[PDB]
């Protein structure tokens, strides 16, 4: 509890992400076309990583009756 | 004496080639880069 | 073209991941009323 914005645009993310990815791994089971498709994906996995992290690097961080 | 300049000058034109074909890419570079950095803009006001 | 709009969108997200890179370690060196 008690996230942030960048946080929160992080999972949104994510699960797009997420949802892509499992996408097109189904199509395991030429190899060239699903590799440059692993491909793409992969580094826009690790780009969207990259450029978020310094973000976090920056800052640091009831119901009655 | 002749050849290694128009090599050259293929070797410019590829290049040229290349920085076309990532103006997509840029372009959700760019965006994504805005849309993160607006957040933390609206974050590091808080504290 | 694209061309001239592809080498702008270069230069401006290589001045932010520039200024990303470089302000990073001097956060990584140091760590941190009114009334009547």
């Amino acid at each position: 509890k008690r996230t942030n914005e960048t946080l929160r645009t992080l999972v949104a993310d994510l699960r797009e992400l997420v949802y892509e990815a499992e996408d097109i791994l189904v199509d395991c089971q030429l190899q060239y076309k699903k590799s440059k498709r692993l491909q793409e994906i992969n580094e826009r996995i690790t780009k969207i990583k990259s450029q978020v992290e310094p973000y976090f690097e920056f800052i640091t961080p009831d119901r009655w009756s | 004496v002749v050849t290694v300049f128009l090599e050259k000058t293929l070797n410019i034109l590829e290049e040229k080639g290349r920085t076309v074909s990532d103006y997509r890419k840029q372009l959700e570079d760019l965006q994504s880069e805005l849309k993160y950095m607006q957040s933390f803009l609206k974050d590091a006001e808080r504290q």
